[PDB]
């Protein structure tokens, strides 16, 4: 018996939290650090060493960023126990960790020290009565409310396609890549270098991130687009100064497309959809390709449906309808998919207990997520 | 046409096929006529034949697969514990 | 011809060559074409765009690599060609297609297109004066100086139990499965990125399948060693830098008797060994399950002997002598019986003219053949 469970969806670009029920997070921050990297002279000046969550936004200018996350895995541990407890500070959920079961999300084939490091410090640092570390996917088709379909989940670290067949998620039909948001970000800030337009700071990389979010769109035919004269779209920065993107403004999500435009030799992300739909059984193809749902950040590119339906459509077979859905919650649709197993009484059989963590350790959720 | 099997070490197997052919030939000479009786019975035995090996061979793919399959849909081995601890998960639609 | 005739085992993972009559192949390399990826600057880069043999594994970083065969089955015929032209090159056998007679080694149970456009290759592009398709595990018996037997052939691409009984092989009691080496590579690629290591790269793939053969074991009993934590045992990758492995080395080449592992619809090694021994009548069985040869590189991983007679005593009848031999010689064991055939002068009789495939075609290569 406890409180009612907190739902936790940490990705690797934004944490999105609440209380299972909810109908959309209400406790929504980046996940990133910030330390102030300038000289404090006078008494009166911004207190702590920590900003995190939107007093990190407000006085971003004064502050190195730092993201724990990359690709789903978590570099820095340290960081990672910061925020979580930003997760429960007066700020966010307003309660003690102690008191309510957890329902942490982690991205497919996470290495496994992750989910263990994970499961640690929420048992020993935060003392959760119960926690239980779910998959993306699987949770944002309960968020659809469909129970068979194909989630192509694009994040700020990771981009994975999975198929559920009623509720369960076949695992050797998976297909991820760690070509997502933030690459497609980083890309941006390459060819904005390449149009002069020069950003070093890990504080204007949030500059650049806008920039993507704000001016930057998926053409349906990237070779008639790439030959054409450019308009040369004007982005006014923060600062009050104006920059002309032009070319950058569409080759920047291409990378999601093309990996091999920064070298990579992995699959696109329509490949990655296609290639696990085609890996599953030979039956489910058809209704697979039927059931086909967005979710992420980064399938919120302008023309990001039509250009994935026409990739789709040349790499799947004929006489095969498709139907990619997209959902106006594509953001908080994974969240949304936690908090409605959570509000469920069959997740009480779900969560590892305290308990059973102190007696087994990792083999608790090694058994319980599987 | 006719075949009967039957096998029944540490088990039983009964095969029964049977088959039905209809063909036209010329009458001109004797010879000649039961020169093309033999063809067609060669066609038509060996077209048999070969298609009974093509369906054993297409036995565990699609016909054996409409009773029970090797593996469920899923591609992987029921979960025991997580179908009796968790329920169907079909709750929501 | 009274020149000597050639023997080319073309396996999906490493292609053998040698002429007949030698106790060893000398001219063993990869079967798979690496092309450049990387953008070529100067005068006086690299020249050709196909690199094949040692020179692949030499700028292997440098290359993309693609494997012609997968499953025993060619894909890409142009680089098969290309391939089997790079082994009568200057390199490794430097000597003229016309010169000498080719004993071919092929998969049983193969299609019958795939056999046809062998022929037709080395007919056509390749004016051979003679070409002898064959079987590999009956040579592999061959070898091993015995007629009686069966032959556990487990290759990259594909593994099979052949009952040779007299020299002939028995062509209904054949078993074949197209989980190998390769797909224990995969499994150990996807088994890497659960531990924190990812190797999507083609170049990586050989990382990952020199990983495979260097450090992995198949435990006595499966669910004993699943439980029991494993020492993590580091592997020195090529940069220099170390991986630790951990419970991988194990999980990894169990995909070979448990296809279930990869949600493949076949049976394991053992049970096709076994269904290929009771596939025959009863008064050769007790001699089959006594004269057991295993054969291709994949049964070479660290106690395979040990778990195949465990679960070939746990499949068998009780109160029958099973013994395993394991050859020394496993990996040229087949090019070793093709080399022994090819002695015999019984070969000039056994291939097929260059105007008896003009005459005849198809027809006189496949009633020549078993
Ligand atoms: N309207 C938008 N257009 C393009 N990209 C967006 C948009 N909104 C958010 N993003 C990108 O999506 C990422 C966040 O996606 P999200 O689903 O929160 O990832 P995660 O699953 O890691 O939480 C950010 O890196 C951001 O760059
Ligand atoms: N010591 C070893 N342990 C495990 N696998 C090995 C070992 N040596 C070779 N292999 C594997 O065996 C395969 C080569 O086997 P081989 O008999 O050459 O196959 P093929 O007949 O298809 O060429 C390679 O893919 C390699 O990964
Ligand atoms: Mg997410
Ligand atoms: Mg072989």
């Amino acid at each position: 018996i406890a409180n009612q469970p907190v739902v936790i969806d940490n990705g690797s670009g934004v944490i999105k939290a609440g209380f299972a029920g909810d109908q959309i997070p209400k406790y929504c921050f980046p996940n990133y650090v910030g330390r102030p990297k300038h000289v404090r002279v006078m008494a009166g000046a911004l207190e702590g060493d920590i900003f995190i969550g939107p007093k990190a936004e407000e006085h971003r200018g004064l502050l190195s960023i730092r993201y724990p996350m990359e690709h789903g895995i978590v570099k820095d541990w340290n960081d990672m126990e910061r925020i979580w407890q930003y997760v429960y500070s007066k700020d966010q959920l307003q309660t003690f960790s102690e008191e309510h079961p957890v329902l942490l999300t982690e991205a497919p084939l996470n290495p496994r020290k992750n989910r263990e490091r994970a499961a640690e410090v929420f048992f020993e640092t935060f003392n959760v009565p119960a926690l239980f570390i779910s998959m993306q996917a699987v949770l944002s088709l309960y968020a659809t409310g469909r129970t068979t379909g194909v989630v192509l989940d694009s994040g700020d670290g990771v981009t994975h396609a999975v198929p559920i067949y009623e509720g369960f998620a076949m695992p050797h039909s998976i297909m991820r890549i760690d070509i997502a948001g933030r690459d497609v970000s980083r890309f941006l800030r390459l060819y904005l270098r390449k149009e002069g337009y020069d950003f070093h700071s890990s504080s204007e990389f949030e500059i650049v991130k806008a920039i993507k979010e704000r001016a930057c769109y998926l053409s349906i035919n990237p070779q008639k687009d790439e030959t054409l004269e450019t308009e040369k779209a004007q982005y006014y920065l923060p600062d009050g100064s104006t920059i002309e993107i032009g070319p950058s403004r569409f080759r920047a999500p291409e990378l999601l497309f093309r990996p091999d435009l920064i070298g990579e030799e992995s699959e696109g992300i329509h490949e990655v959809l296609v290639f696990a739909i085609q890996k599953s059984d030979m039956d489910l193809r058809r209704t697979l390709f039927s059931n086909i749902v967005l979710s992420g950040g980064s399938t919120l590119f302008k023309g990001f449906g039509d250009r994935l339906l026409s990739e789709v459509k040349k790499l799947a077979p004929k006489d095969v309808k498709i139907r990619i859905s997209a959902p106006q919650e594509r953001l908080y649709s994974t969240w949304i998919g936690g908090s409605i197993l959570a509000s469920l009484d069959t997740f009480k059989k779900m969560w590892v207990s305290k308990k059973e963590y102190e007696e087994d350790g990792a083999r608790s959720i090694h058994r319980k997520t599987f | 046409l006719k075949i009967q099997v039957h096998y029944y070490e540490d088990g039983n197997v009964q095969l029964v096929s049977h088959k039905d052919v209809q063909d036209s030939v010329t009458v001109s000479n004797e010879a000649q006529t039961a020169k093309e009786f033999i063809k067609i019975i060669e066609h038509a035995e060996n077209e048999y034949q070969t298609a009974i090996s093509e369906n054993y061979q297409t036995m565990s793919d699609t016909t054996f697969k409409a009773l029970r399959r090797q593996l469920p849909v899923t591609r992987t081995k029921i979960d025991w514990n997580k179908i009796l601890s968790y329920k169907i998960g079909k709750e929501m639609q």
